[PDB]
């Protein structure tokens, strides 16, 4: 591959774990929870458009 | 440049070469 | 006096860009309009950008400082793309792009995947130190640095008391004692005022523990050399002029004591001083001093007739780890000699001398040097017999050292 | 490089001595991104007024159209004080001596049976 | 720019990037600059020979700089010098008023 | 519950991202280790994300297999509503 496609793709893959880290993170703790559980990342990849 | 510090320095101003003892005796 | 000015980027490197997206025939005013509002943001960024680098209490700003700037002010740290939508990646940073200038703009899939990863360092952990004892700042590792008046010896006696044991520790009657003795040689920073008194301990040293060969004594003080070398603080090129002698007759000189048995050690006591010498010659150098006057103090040992062997052997190992070149251009002419002392060695019935036990381990190195020497400057082709034209003394054996450094090469 | 010798500049004229040198990298990252999406919003302005060329107009209105959006501020001064003494007013609430750990109510905390999934 | 004091260069370097209207209106610290009043404690002293060349018409223009954007709070006193001038100005709409620094601080500890 | 079958299944998988690097950036964002295989499937989202761009961009490539180009990922995230940018200044 090119090598600016890779340092491109790599890119979005930091942003996309550090994305569902802030979001069901928040998700859990609008529910006053602290640690996420299945139903807040099933609700976090939702917003995201994932079809899970 | 032949007042530089090393000039001066004793390795290179001694016959240190003398002192190596080869068969002492 | 400040003249400072307000500097924007090159109008010229923005019609390249509209031109290069479909927006052609566009006027000077209308491209000097895009290069004061895009210089701005990047002077309102790094101006914000320079916000987290104080907080975060660094002097360098880190490339995730723009990311937190950029996402201070409603704008995406996304650098390589943009979503309009903005849903998958919500003001997340994905750290930028490792790009360069020097790139090579293309690379093969499976060189990434076949590369080692890098290791990730040791966690946080918190030590504790001193700064300050009562006022003064301790010189531990840690910390960054008419009659005439009855004198003072310029030594402390806490500094006269840690001289006398470190010597008596690095005359090693227990090995634990000479380990931390020599440790500590090789990182007190208050070593230097004391340095006079330790280089006059081994020059005097090694000169009266040759009268009798006393093989640890000599073992003990070239560890003591190598511990002195090593300490980052001190200034050694002022005492040189003792160490040198010193190592110059661990390696050329005959052993007094029983010939052979320590003679493994003997090679060791020739290999642990030609380790130093050639320290010594890759530090302290000038113009045509320090090396040029050992290596033809070395020469003329060589090309000495009829040498005691264990100064020969001795300098043989001194001539030998010079490095690159000097094997190069010193060993090449000299191998029939070397051979002519092996067969008169091998010829004469006397095997009760050391002569024998010298030739052996002179035969063995002087065959261990010639291979890569020949493998660093030829292809390995022809390695059963042409090696006869250079009388034939490690031939295929040396051939299958050759074969081993290639192997080694390989796995590198 | 030509646009990145001028990036070395703007940083000191800012009195930036010290930096990473992928910050010059990113920081034309970000130029080059945020140029792209002006032109790209000028010619569909250009394309709305129906002029083949895009002039200066469509990119002065192409900058001012991003720039409230993207480029936000924090509130203020005659917002922050406002908000301040609509707050200040309001006067400091007594104690209960014995209340325990002084926390929010229980939607407000973060302290919740926190449950996971039985392993099997 | 180059005639302020050397205290300000960093001042300085935000407002040479300030060129445009709106790059200024949406800072919000020289847009709280523009409408709030610089202090200026002055002595009375020098205010006097300030006053004597302001209020005359040959600089009307610069006096009207200078009671729009200006306090100017007065103590009656000695000039001070440089090197204690030097010591307590700075900040942007800097040297406060002494009105706000006379109210009553409960500065002790509690029993 | 075909997902909560599926991750009591994620015990016992490893997936293409380790748990140490895809655990380093939940760390990062405050997302703490409780659960392992909760770890697991946010690797395996990020793969199916990164693996389906890949694959809309080889049908691009084939279009037009081999070499992965910046002009094969600008059409590919173009559906997605996605911009990519050429690098254009080193």
């Amino acid at each position: 591959a090119e090598k600016a496609s890779v340092e491109t793709l790599t890119e979005m893959l930091q942003s996309y774990i550090s994305e569902i880290g802030r979001s069901a993170k928040s998700y859990c703790e609008h529910t006053a929870r602290t640690q996420p559980t299945l139903s807040d990342i099933v609700v976090t990849l939702v917003e995201m458009g994932f079809n899970v | 440049d032949l007042l530089a510090d090393e000039n001066f320095l004793m390795v290179t101003q001694l016959h240190w070469e003398d002192d190596i003892i080869w068969d002492g005796e | 006096k400040l003249k400072l000015s307000n500097t924007v980027l090159p109008s010229e490197s923005m019609k390249v860009v509209a031109e290069s997206m479909g927006i052609a025939q566009i006027q000077e005013e209308t491209c000097q309009l895009l290069t004061d509002e895009v210089s701005y943001r990047i002077k309102e960024i790094a101006q914000d950008a320079l916000k987290f680098m104080h907080m975060g209490k660094r002097q360098k700003l880190t490339t995730s400082d723009i990311d937190y700037a950029l996402k201070l002010k409603n704008v995406e740290p996304l650098y390589g793309f943009h979503a309009q939508e903005f849903i998958p990646f919500r003001f997340a940073s994905g750290g930028g792009r490792e790009l360069y200038f020097y790139e090579e703009k293309e690379v093969d899939l499976s060189d990434i995947i076949n590369t080692p990863l890098p290791r990730v360092p040791l966690d946080v952990c918190l030590k504790a130190h001193w700064l300050s004892i009562e006022g003064c700042q301790p010189a531990i590792p840690e910390n960054p640095p008419r009659l005439k008046p009855r004198s003072i010896h310029e030594l402390s006696v806490e500094q006269q008391l840690y001289y006398k044991e470190i010597t008596e520790a690095c005359v090693g009657s227990c090995e634990a004692k000479r380990a931390e003795a020599l440790q500590s040689i090789a990182t007190d920073p208050g070593l230097y005022q004391m340095l006079p008194r330790f280089s006059t301990f081994i020059s005097e040293g090694v000169r009266v523990n040759v009268v009798q060969n006393n093989l640890a004594l000599l073992i003990y003080l070239m560890r003591m050399v190598k511990a002195l070398m090593d300490n980052p603080t001190l200034y050694l090129e002022k005492y040189v002029h003792e160490l040198i002698p010193a190592v110059m007759t661990c390696i050329v000189s005959r052993q007094l004591c029983l010939r052979p048995d320590v003679d493994n050690h003997w090679a060791l006591r020739d290999f642990a001083a030609r380790l130093v010498a050639q320290i010594c010659k890759h530090f302290s150098t000038t113009t045509n001093n320090i090396q040029s006057r050992i290596t033809k103090t070395f020469t003329k040992s060589w090309v000495d007739e009829k040498t005691p062997w264990t100064t020969r052997y001795g300098s043989i190992a001194g001539l030998a780890e010079l490095g690159h070149d000097v094997i190069k251009t010193l060993i090449l002419p000299r191998l029939q000699q070397e051979g002519e002392r092996i067969r008169s060695v091998l010829d004469g019935p006397v095997l009760s001398n050391i002569d024998r036990i010298g030739a052996d381990h002179v035969q063995s190195l002087l065959l261990k040097h010639c291979a890569p020497v020949l493998a660093k400057l030829r292809p390995p082709p022809d390695n059963q017999d042409a090696y006869r034209a250079e009388f034939g003394s490690l031939g295929p054996l040396l051939c299958s050292q050759v074969v081993k450094a290639r192997a080694q090469a390989a796995l590198q | 490089p030509k646009d990145a010798q001028m990036m070395a500049q703007i940083l000191k004229d800012m009195g930036i001595t010290e930096y990473e040198p992928r910050v010059i990298n990113q920081m034309l990252e970000f130029a080059f991104r945020y140029v792209t999406t002006i032109l790209d919003d000028a010619k569909i302005y250009s394309s709305h007024a129906k002029k083949a060329t895009v002039d200066a107009d469509d990119v002065r209105l192409a900058i001012q159209c991003r720039a409230d959006q993207s480029f936000t501020s924090p509130p203020p001064r005659d917002f922050l004080l406002d908000i301040a003494r609509q707050r200040n007013q309001t006067p400091l609430p007594l104690i209960k001596p014995y209340s325990g750990p002084r926390l929010p109510p229980d939607r407000y905390c973060l302290t919740a049976p926190n449950y996971r999934l039985k392993s099997l | 720019h180059g005639d302020q004091e050397c205290y300000y260069q960093d001042d300085l370097r935000v407002l040479s990037s300030l060129t445009k209207k709106e790059h200024m209106k949406g800072n919000e610290t020289m847009l709280d600059f523009r409408t709030s009043k610089f202090v200026l404690r002055i002595s009375r002293d020098s205010y006097q020979l300030l006053k004597r060349h302001l209020q005359e018409k040959q600089n009307n223009q610069i006096w009207n700089i200078v009671q729009e954007h200006l306090y100017i709070d007065i103590f009656d006193g000695m000039p001070r010098s440089k090197q204690q001038i030097d010591a307590m100005v700075g900040s942007l709409a800097g040297e406060a008023k002494r009105e706000a620094n006379k109210s009553k601080v409960f500065f002790g500890l509690l029993k | 519950t075909p997902l909560v079958d599926f991750l009591m299944q994620l015990e016992d998988y490893t997936p293409t991202i380790p748990d140490a690097v895809t655990g380093y950036y939940l760390n990062r964002a405050g997302f703490e280790a409780s659960d392992p295989r909760i770890i697991r499937l946010i690797s395996l989202a990020a793969q199916k994300f990164i693996s389906d761009i890949a694959n809309d961009a080889l049908q691009h490539c084939k279009m037009k297999k081999y070499t992965l180009t910046m002009e094969d990922l600008t059409p590919a995230l173009s559906e997605y509503g996605i911009n990519v940018k050429k690098p254009h200044y080193f």
